[PDB]
């Protein structure tokens, strides 16, 4: 029975499961560990006898402990439970969220943040700007990423966008339907302003003067709103 | 615990916290921050002093045992005004807090312990600051070093072969045999070196070699033909190796005008020579490229500071230097349309709002290669004068524009040619590069120069005399100037092509050598204090200099501190 | 009219221009290999009726008054 090292990690897992069971049936409130394993190894099961779906063992996980089996604290620390298991169709990737509840006071490493805000950017001028998506698939502009240059459809004034970045929570962006028109909020980008990449528009230094051949690039290259050519006279370097 | 009245601690120790010191002759008042000592712990030598046996010096010393201490030192550095003992170990700055015998003293770290071997010097009263660091300098004679070195000057950065005209205009070491040369010469003094070599050429190859060849970078000098085609090429291949790149401006205008240079060097990186204008460069503008990010402004030397005679002195030098033969006819017109009391004027002003970064010197190409931390501190003692203390200053005292004008000639220009990380501040980790202030001279003449974490160079008298006090009292050089010891101070800087290519066997060099790193992604924001922004214009008709918007304009003086108090001469 | 030449004057000399001035320079055909490398980039090469055409066009578009114009402009493959 060619035994793949992933089969044996299960079958050892299995038993991990059988501990826990026979655990709290011999009425023990459950840890980590023990919840872990036996909702997993569970679905394991379930999954072979061929009966439930991914979907359904999903949800059906979530009603195998009650808040009074596990230990205080057990129920915060399973934030979920992921377990891939063959299924007839082949295996497949059960998450389980959250199957257990704060039926309990305690929550380990909980954090007791102190209420306030935290302002993004300090001092940094923001300015909005309209922006419609004109093109049939969508687009989400980041959070540090040259807008200027963001996907040719996304229509709006480049020019006032030149040098900028979505003024918001660094990492996350902004999303547009196709169709849909927003006024974003960006500020000028810090560090030494130096523009490299993206779309190769700038690739300098963010300068009124660098700023010019963007504009002129963008044109050529198509890029809503990038203004027009009026009689480009052209640099040494660009 | 009995307690002691300041008016002796300091004579004991020096200026400590809360206590100000002026600097020299000048209206400059310092403030000392912090103080890392132990009130009861610090450190003294001499006869029943303190470093002594089992006592100050550890019998039992750490497995870092310093090799040389300077007790209580007043540190005036970019990085802060205050005061501590600092450690020498290995030719490099160990630490700097407290140090001593932990065997005995309350807070001393393995960083700074004092042991048998340890050398003992004294510092308490004095001000010791990093080497200043001349990046104009125009080799024209080797008799120059030494008289920057007694300035305040460790490093040299310039280009040049000696008395030729070529190297009598520019800073530029042409071609790789030249620069082997050179390297070879330097090989001689007692001042770290790096030269630069001809940007003024549109042939990639030969602008590639010269930077194998030894050289920390380029320079694109008017003399030479300082058009857009050079100025991008260089620029280009200066990218490409990591390298400085300095420029003197197309001051005939011939090619285009500044918004042509500006337009050429693409954003890129560029260190600009006497900015200014009568240092030279596209009249009248030019100063206006201060005001741009991606520029790395300096100043001349002469025009610095704004007095009555500067001027008319200018309308010379001219001549001695771009061949400006007194005569021919368009010769005497531009010379002319060029020193300007205007961009003159401003400069100061401009160097107090941190438009300006650098302050060079162009040693015997219209400067003073021994008046470049002087007339950085007269510079700054008068702007104070005339505009008083400044807004971000805090507390009574001057600390925020000292650490202005200092990294002047330290930090700034040090990144400005990648080699920050071994010298241009007191930081520990970066050699020993250091010279000792006694408060009085401040900013002219200074007690001892010590390189390489050994005395190069100090004020010394009658050497038959029974003490080395007694006149005459002039400098002398000093130990680690001499034999082999010359070369384990000294660091001649080069390119990372070059030192992988081992330009230091290749040419035999048995001075220290060191490669440039990290100069094409500074900008103007890379420079300490001094790294304001600010779109800048200069009417073509009044040659009025404007920032912003409103108008920058000195006012020339008629006497200047650090001056005729000091030299007899 | 002034490609490939240079101000027929002594050897170092040169020519002022006052914002506004107005003269007639003189202008010799430029020597040696007639190789021009460099100034404003704009031959870069070997001083030809041919190579002409490149430097007026791109004189055209860097912005140089006098640079005539782009009447249909042929592209080559260098340039
Ligand atoms: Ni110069
Ligand atoms: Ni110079």
């Amino acid at each position: 029975m060619k035994l793949t090292p992933k089969e044996l990690d299960k079958l050892m897992l299995h038993y991990a499961g059988e501990l826990a069971k026979k655990r709290k049936e011999k009425g023990i409130k459950l840890n980590y560990v023990e919840a872990v394993a036996l909702i997993s190894a569970h679905i394991m099961e379930e999954a072979r006898a061929g009966k439930k779906t991914a979907a359904e063992l999903m949800q059906e996980g979530r009603t195998l402990l009650k808040p009074d089996d596990v230990m205080d604290g057990v129920a915060s620390m399973i934030h979920e439970v992921g377990i891939e298991a063959m299924f007839p169709d082949g295996t497949k990737l059960v998450t389980v969220h959250t199957p257990i509840e704060a039926n309990g006071k305690l929550v380990p490493g909980e954090l007791f943040l102190k209420n306030e805000d935290i302002t993004i950017n300090e001092g940094k001028k923001a300015v909005s700007v309209k922006v419609k998506n004109v093109g049939d698939r969508p687009v989400q502009i980041g959070s540090h990423f040259h807008f200027f240059e963001v996907n040719r459809c996304l229509d709006f004034d480049r020019e006032k966008t030149f040098g900028k970045r979505l003024d918001i929570a660094a990492g996350t962006a902004v999303r547009f339907e196709p169709g849909e028109e927003k006024s974003v909020e960006l500020i000028d980008i810090g560090g030494n302003r130096r523009i490299f990449g993206f779309n190769a528009l700038v690739d300098r230094q963010a300068d009124n003067e660098s700023k010019k051949i963007a504009l002129h690039r963008a044109k050529e290259r198509g890029f809503h709103g990038a203004k027009s050519d009026d009689n480009y006279v052209k640099t040494i370097k660009e | 615990m009995k307690k002691i009245s300041r008016k002796e601690y300091v004579s004991m120790y020096g200026p400590t916290t809360g206590d100000k010191v002026r600097l020299g002759d000048t209206d400059l008042i310092a403030e000392v921050e912090h103080d890392y000592t132990i009130y009861g712990e610090e450190l003294k030598f001499g006869g029943g002093k303190t470093l002594r046996e089992g006592m100050s010096q550890s019998n039992n010393p750490s497995k870092e045992e310093l090799d040389l201490i300077i007790t209580n030192a007043l540190i005036v550095d970019y990085t802060g005004i205050y005061k501590a003992d600092i450690g020498i170990k290995d030719g490099k700055i160990a630490g700097i807090g407290k140090g001593g015998n932990k065997d005995m003293q309350d807070g001393v770290k393995n960083n700074l312990s004092v042991g048998p071997a340890t050398e003992a010097l004294a510092g308490e009263g004095l001000i010791v600051t990093a080497g200043g660091i001349d990046t104009h300098i125009h080799f024209i004679s080797p008799q120059q070093i030494p008289t920057a070195f007694a300035s305040g000057v460790t490093t040299m950065i310039g280009g040049g072969t000696g008395p030729a005209d070529g190297t009598n205009a520019t800073t530029i070491t042409p071609g790789r045999r030249n620069l082997k040369w050179m390297l070879r010469a330097a090989e001689e003094y007692s001042m770290n070196l790096g030269f630069l070599a001809k940007g003024n050429a549109s042939n990639d190859a030969s602008l590639a070699d010269q930077i194998e060849a030894g050289a920390i970078g380029f320079k694109i000098h008017e003399d030479w033909g300082t058009t857009p085609s050079a100025i991008n090429h260089a620029l280009d291949v200066a990218d490409k190796y990591d390298v400085q790149v300095a420029i003197h401006t197309d001051t005939l205008n011939e090619a285009g005008c500044v918004e042509d240079t500006m337009a050429a060097i693409a954003g890129r990186t560029m260190h600009t020579f006497h900015t200014e204008g009568a240092g030279g460069g596209h009249a009248p503008d030019i100063i206006k490229v201060a005001g741009e990010h991606n520029i790395l402004p300096a100043s001349t030397n002469p025009t610095i500071p704004f007095t009555v005679n500067t001027e008319a002195e200018h309308m010379d030098m001219l001549m001695v230097c771009h061949h400006l033969d007194k005569s021919i006819k368009e010769d005497v017109q531009f010379a002319d349309s060029r020193i300007r009391p205007q961009t003159i004027a401003a400069e100061d002003t401009l160097h107090d709002m941190g438009a300006f970064s650098i302050t060079s010197s162009d040693s015997q190409a219209m400067g003073r290669v021994g008046e470049v931390i002087t007339r950085t501190w007269q510079t700054a003692d008068k702007n104070k004068k005339e505009f008083g203390r400044l807004k971000e200053e805090k507390g009574d005292n001057d600390n925020f524009r000292i650490k202005r004008y200092l990294s002047k000639y330290t930090i700034n220009p040090a990144i400005a040619h990648g080699i920050s990380e071994y010298v241009g501040s007191v930081e520990v980790g970066k050699v020993a590069d250091l010279v000792l202030w006694s408060p009085a001279f401040f900013g002219v003449k200074p007690n001892m120069i010590i390189k390489g974490g050994f005395i190069a160079l100090s004020q010394m008298g009658d050497a038959n005399a029974s003490i080395p006090t007694p006149q005459p009292v002039y400098y002398r050089e000093m130990f680690a100037h001499h034999g082999k010891a010359k070369y384990d101070a000294n660091i001649t800087f080069v390119s990372q092509a070059a030192y992988d290519k081992g330009i230091k066997e290749e040419l035999g060099l048995e001075r220290q050598v060191l490669p440039v790193k990290n100069c094409r992604n500074v900008t103007k924001k890379d420079m300490q204090f001094n790294n304001t922004t600010a779109h800048i214009e200069v009417n073509p008709e009044t040659y009025h200099v404007f920032v912003d918007g409103k108008e920058v304009t000195s006012k020339p003086a008629n006497k200047v501190s650090l001056a005729q108090l000091f030299s007899i001469f």
